């Protein structure tokens, strides 16, 4: 209330600086945006399985993305990268991270402890220990609080977009999470109410529709290509009641944008 | 490295791992060193480790422990830090006869507070402000130290851990066990510790949660929904609890002027919506002749 924004802007600065490149996957020769995609599906079924916030998620993918953007990783290694990067987020986060031992239980007995805990130390050489990253998550949170009133639904379905975003890096790894965060809103908003992208955070953001329409173009494709797409985790997890089933929504056919 | 640092002495122990005093060799820099051991350490780096140390690189303020260095050496994590020769608590001790001098206690306010709200500006509650986690020099600085409990929150909070800040100085809505806390609970310590300060006893010393609550009410009064609305359906809130009629401010830190009071009551709001944020204090007129002088005391 007293420093929403100064931490917004805050955010919108430190999202710059924490930026995967955007190129990255190109030049990994043994890893492709499928295999990242499997891994990111499987996160989310990880975070399902402990209960963790999306939040966690979030933190975990950029992680991920960062680690990949300097490290060259062969196939055989990329859960690796995952796991501890998921261990590294959930410590950061969580009230009650799981145990180390769950960690080395989830892979299947694919590492070893000693393993997981050396690559959770290269993880944080990787990224000199700055692991409080601007998520899609923390800048939705923020956009909800310019909805009148608030619907959960909304929230819901725009959480269940954002998380969508984080699956494929062609094209997400574009934009930028307050971007990303930007189309969810507008395209969850627009789905459930009709309304759209609220003059009030044109204010605060200084983004208009067109300039999130590139980023909603493509959102909304994601979005009725969904029950197609070969990873299905994340609908799943929200056909739950707890996101009050707005994987069941129909996306709009059209945006008139 | 580690071999350009020669150990001075041992100086005690952060909220993890052990604390020395240390010299660079080469730029003849004084350190403070601490130490968290990796091997027993069956879980990899511990969180508190991994958020003092993210959370700390971000925090460059003048009010603010700096974060110089992380060394990882042979199963060891070595931060190091800028040294600062004393706390707040040692300080106070020792001005047992002559008591803090009000100039003393208005920088070290103010400064506290321009720390606090770099902090919460950053999104970081701090969670565990009392007077040995608070660092001077002899230079008339007074700075944040030991983040080991600090948490980057978001907008809103979400639920956050519960079992936070030292007791005595641990805001009423964490006591009553709200859902949801906030920037608020560290103005709460830094009300306490201004009280402190001048008085150099604690303002609430309770030896249990019960106790705690009891003594805050007795000094400010039993909370009703009038002063805090939504007291009363606050998870550990109990009709049953005595209710004790506010006392005058003056009676509570009597050596203080009306200035010094009005800021102090806001500082103590029990409705944490109320309760003044450490940006808005800054400008209380309690500041309006505020200096940097140096203590009073050889640290
Ligand atoms: C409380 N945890 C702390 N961690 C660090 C690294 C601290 C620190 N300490 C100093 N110097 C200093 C001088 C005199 C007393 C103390 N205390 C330790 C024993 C009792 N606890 C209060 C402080 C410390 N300089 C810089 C830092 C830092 N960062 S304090």
């Amino acid at each position: 209330p007293d420093y929403h924004e100064d931490i917004h802007t805050y955010l919108r600065e430190m999202e710059v600086k924490c930026k995967p490149k955007v190129g990255y996957m190109k030049k990994q020769p043994d890893i492709t945006n499928s295999m990242r995609a499997i891994l990111v599906d499987w996160l989310v079924e990880v975070g399902e399985e402990y209960k963790l916030q999306n939040e966690t998620l979030h933190l975990a993918v950029n992680y991920i993305d960062r680690f990949l953007s300097s490290m060259s990783v062969l196939r055989g290694k990329l859960q690796l990268v995952g796991t501890a990067a998921m261990l590294l987020a959930s410590k950061f986060e969580e009230i009650y991270p799981p145990e180390v031992a769950e960690f080395v239980y989830i892979t299947d007995d694919t590492y070893t402890k000693k393993q997981v805990l050396r690559m959770e130390h290269l993880v944080l050489k990787v990224l000199t220990f700055d692991l409080a990253a601007p998520t899609v998550n923390q800048f939705l949170t923020q956009y909800f609080l310019h909805q009148q009133p608030a619907n959960c639904k909304v929230e819901s379905l725009a959480m269940f977009l954002g998380e969508l975003s984080l699956i494929d890096a062609d094209p997400y790894l574009k934009y930028l999470p307050s971007v990303i965060a930007g189309a969810a809103f507008h395209l969850a908003l627009y789905t459930v109410t009709g309304q759209s992208w609220p003059e009030s955070l044109i204010r605060k953001t200084g983004y208009t529709l067109e300039s999130l329409k590139p980023c909603l173009m493509d959102l909304h494709q994601t979005y009725l290509k969904a029950p197609q797409h070969a990873q299905q985790s994340i609908r799943e997890k929200y056909k739950n009641s707890k996101y009050h089933g707005v994987s069941l929504l129909n996306p709009p056919e059209t945006l008139n944008l | 490295s580690m071999e350009n640092f020669q150990k001075v002495e041992k100086i005690g122990e952060g909220t993890y791992g052990v604390v020395y005093k240390a010299r660079n060799k080469l730029t003849g820099e004084v350190v403070a060193l601490k130490k968290i051991r990796l091997d027993t350490e069956t879980e990899g780096v511990p969180s508190t480790a991994i958020r003092e140390i993210s959370l700390l690189k971000e925090l460059n303020h003048p009010n603010i422990v700096k974060l110089l260095d992380v060394i990882h050496t042979e199963n060891k994590l070595y931060l190091v830090f800028e040294f600062l020769h004393q706390d707040l608590k040692k300080f106070m001790d020792a001005s047992a006869l002559t008591g803090i001098p009000l100039p003393l206690i208005k920088s070290y306010l103010f400064q506290l507070l321009q720390g606090l709200a770099f902090c919460h500006s950053h999104r970081v509650l701090h969670r565990d402000l009392k007077p040995q986690n608070l660092l001077i020099n002899t230079e008339g600085a007074i700075k944040l130290a030991d983040f080991g409990l600090a948490r980057a929150f978001g907008v809103p909070v979400r639920t956050y851990t519960h079992e936070v800040v030292t007791l005595w100085y641990r805001a009423p809505e964490i006591l009553l066990g709200c859902k949801y806390y906030s920037t608020a609970v560290d103005i709460w310590s830094l009300g306490c510790i201004f009280a402190e300060m001048v008085t150099r006893r604690a303002l609430f010393p309770g030896d249990s949660e019960i106790d705690q609550l009891f003594r805050i009410f007795r000094t400010l009064g039993t909370p009703d929904e009038v002063v805090w609305p939504g007291v009363t359906s606050m998870p550990d809130y109990k009709p049953s609890f005595p209710k004790w009629a506010r006392q005058d401010f003056s009676k509570v830190v009597p050596p203080l002027d009306e200035d010094g009071r009005s800021l102090l009551s806001q500082m103590l709001h029990y409705d944490p919506n109320k309760r003044i944020s450490a940006k808005a204090a800054l400008a209380h007129p309690f500041f309006q002749d505020v200096t940097k002088p140096v203590p009073h005391l050889r640290l």
